[PDB]
């Protein structure tokens, strides 16, 4: 989980909807309402900051080249699909289809639309595929994906000859693992349970709040 | 002055140390307040 | 050159701090968020909460204990709720500040007392070192990092054929300026003659995809030939 | 007198500009405002950053030939 | 916010680099990671050896 719904609740109309007598009586408490509004506003700005910190980690919007020659590694299912109206990957669209009032309760739209978060993820993925870790430290340095994989094998203490002599076996294993990721996401909802929990825990709370308008006290 | 006393100024009752104030009230002004609206200065009824 | 770059970067840090207040905005936010809360708390002493007067002493002076009791109960309920709100918000803000202080302690341990391989944990680029500075209710880390600057294109090959043997770089990569093959370190262009001391042999030419033909210098051969 | 309908609501007194810039004042669902140009407040779809294709190839490597020493400030 | 800070750290140390931290980037020896957007969250595909 990165962010939650930016809900704002007008204290005055929730407590004293369209009533001047009730508003005048609520004025006897002082800044109760203003500080609740301030807390919820802080929460919403914090949600925008959360999304910005997670995704806006790249200074430039990188492209994968039109020729996808990545030494046999197939990124077609994580790279953006232009056919879809939203420029999301196959796996991103699988993820978005698995995660499923008027009493001073408003929902503020997030600062970054799902399209802009998709463009951030596309830029990060393209930078990783075309330049390795170089784009994270400075300018993006193009390097063949096989040689980046050899760099990473050296990183985990295996000689790069092990990659180069077993390159296509490794490409096939990676492709099969991505296919299994698709199969897991296409048939198991509970996989994204964590995100769903957040979407539930907010909504339940909101329900409870509105239900308290029906109590006599 | 300069002693923690209980004071009553024209019905304003409070416990505090009364010191000579450099605050120069406008002639119509009787009390003074802080940023928090607590009584900060008072005007002696007997002598201005 | 590196000493001059470091000195210029410290000078730019001075210039940034001497002309931009919002730089220390984060610390200021804390100083604001506490003070605002305190203000709110004191302002709640001026509220009636349904009593005849917000001033407690103006109730006792004007009412008998049986009647003053109800107004004092109203004031007590209101002020108790205000103080509870203040304490709860301060507990949550203290949790936030403790998380920030734990991050600052981890950065002091892993960033000032050592060199961090963690990416972006110690700022833009490859972390070289960090210097701590005290700030009002906080810490300021000057992260000295290495950023590669002037990039150049080269042709590259995963390996090289010499005599049916596949040569791989011991460390670095094979780069061609267009006619000649060298082996260089990955983070800085320092081309070197490809020798058997620069490379290691593994299997033959058939397995590697993208292998190229070249000569691998043998440092012994000129000496042994004599 | 500009009235512009956004997904965040109704924006009055801001001129809609087709150009995309870095976000200055966050309004809502991809929409930011800024004071520009004569001077006026404009609303625009925020720009995520410079759009750059990496010169990827199966035998092309970009190697640094120099460096810079960067001192950056982190405040906690 | 704690979850989002962890996600930002994983994006920095796991997508923008190769992590030596054990199990920070999933089962095995971390090779690389790929981010994917999800409703109010992030999904990391950790490629490990
Ligand atoms: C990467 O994998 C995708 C499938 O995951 C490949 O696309 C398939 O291509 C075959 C024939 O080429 C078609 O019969 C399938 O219908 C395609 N499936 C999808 C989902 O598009 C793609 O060709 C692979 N990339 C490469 C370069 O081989
Ligand atoms: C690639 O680098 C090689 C080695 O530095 C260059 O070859 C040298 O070129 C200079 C003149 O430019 C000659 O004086 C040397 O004798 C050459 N060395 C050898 C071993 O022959 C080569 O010119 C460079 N090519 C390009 C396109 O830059
Ligand atoms: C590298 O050199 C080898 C031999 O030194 C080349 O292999 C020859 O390839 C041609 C064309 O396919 C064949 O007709 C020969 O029989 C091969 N000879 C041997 C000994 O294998 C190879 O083509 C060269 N590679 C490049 C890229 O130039
Ligand atoms: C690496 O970059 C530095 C500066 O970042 C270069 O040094 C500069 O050289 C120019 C002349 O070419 C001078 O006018 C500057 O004053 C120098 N700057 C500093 C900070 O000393 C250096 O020449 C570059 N080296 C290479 C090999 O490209
Ligand atoms: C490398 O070549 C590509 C060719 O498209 C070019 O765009 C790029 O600027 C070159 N890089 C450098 C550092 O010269
Ligand atoms: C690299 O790509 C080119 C296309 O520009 C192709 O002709 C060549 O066979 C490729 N080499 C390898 C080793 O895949
Ligand atoms: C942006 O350009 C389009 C033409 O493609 C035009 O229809 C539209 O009115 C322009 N928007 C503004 C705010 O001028």
């Amino acid at each position: 989980p990165v962010s939650m719904t930016k809900t704002s609740v007008d204290c005055t109309m929730y407590i004293c909807g369209d009533s001047t007598e009730c508003s005048n009586l609520l004025l006897q408490y002082g800044s109760f309402c203003t500080q609740l509004n301030r807390a919820l506003t802080g929460i919403a700005v914090e949600q925008d900051k959360n999304t910005q910190e997670v995704f806006a980690q790249v200074k430039q919007i990188y492209k994968t080249p039109p020729i996808k020659d990545f030494g046999g590694f197939n990124f077609s299912q994580i790279l953006p699909d232009p056919s879809k109206p939203s420029k999301r990957s196959f796996i991103e669209d699988l993820l978005f289809n698995k995660v499923t009032k008027f009493n001073g309760l408003t929902v503020l739209p997030p600062l970054l639309t799902d399209e802009m978060i998709a463009q951030y993820t596309s830029a990060l993925l393209a930078g990783t595929i075309t330049s390795g870790w170089t784009f994270g430290a400075g300018a993006a340095l193009q390097i063949p994906f096989a040689m980046q994989m050899a760099y990473r094998f050296n990183g985990i203490g295996v000689t790069q000859n092990v990659l180069y002599e077993n390159q296509k076996l490794i490409a096939n294993q990676f492709n099969s693992a991505i296919g299994k990721i698709q199969d897991s996401l296409s048939s198991t909802a509970s996989a994204l349970g964590k995100l769903q929990d957040v979407v539930n825990q907010n909504a339940q709370a909101l329900n409870t709040l509105v239900k308290q308008l029906s109590s006599n006290f | 002055k300069n002693k923690c006393v209980n004071f009553n100024f024209n019905g304003l009752t409070g416990t505090g140390v009364l010191t000579e104030s450099n605050k120069k009230f406008l002639p119509f002004q009787q009390f003074g307040r802080d940023i928090a609206d607590t009584t900060d200065a008072v005007r002696d009824p007997q002598t201005l | 050159l590196i000493a001059n770059q470091f000195n210029s970067a410290i000078g730019k840090i001075q210039d940034s701090l001497s002309s931009t207040a919002s730089a220390l905005g984060k610390l200021q936010d804390v100083v604001n968020q506490n003070a605002q809360a305190l203000n709110t708390l004191v302002k709640q002493l001026s509220s009636n909460f349904g009593a005849i007067s917000s001033v407690l002493n103006d109730i006792l002076s004007r009412l008998d204990p049986p009647e003053a009791e109800v107004q004092i109960d109203r004031l007590i309920t209101g002020r108790l709720q205000s103080l509870q709100t203040y304490v709860t918000q301060q507990l949550i803000r203290a949790a936030e500040i403790r998380a920030s202080a734990n991050l600052a302690a981890t950065k002091m341990s892993e960033c000032v007392l050592g060199q961090s391989k963690r990416v972006d944990f110690c700022g833009k680029g490859y972390h070289l070192m960090s210097f701590p500075q005290s700030a009002p209710h906080g810490v300021v880390f000057l992260h000295v990092t290495y950023v590669p600057a002037q990039e150049k294109n080269f042709t590259t090959a995963p390996a090289i054929c010499h005599d049916g043997k596949a040569h791989f770089p011991r460390e670095g990569v094979f780069v061609s300026n267009g006619t000649h093959w060298f082996v260089t370190q990955r983070n800085f262009y320092e081309p070197q003659i490809i020798t058997t001391d620069n490379t290691f042999v593994s299997g033959n030419c058939d397995v590697v995809i993208g292998i190229v033909n070249n000569t691998v210098y043998d440092p012994l051969q000129p000496e042994l030939d004599s | 007198s500009n009235v512009f309908q956004t997904r965040a609501g109704c924006l009055i007194g801001a001129e809609h500009v087709n150009n995309s810039y870095e976000c200055d004042i966050p309004i809502g669902a991809g929409i930011c405002a800024s004071y520009q140009t004569s001077q006026s407040i404009i609303a625009y779809t925020m720009s995520l950053g410079a759009e750059n294709s990496v010169a990827y190839s199966n035998n092309s490597i970009a190697i640094p030939t120099n460096f810079t020493i960067s001192v950056t400030t982190e405040i906690l």
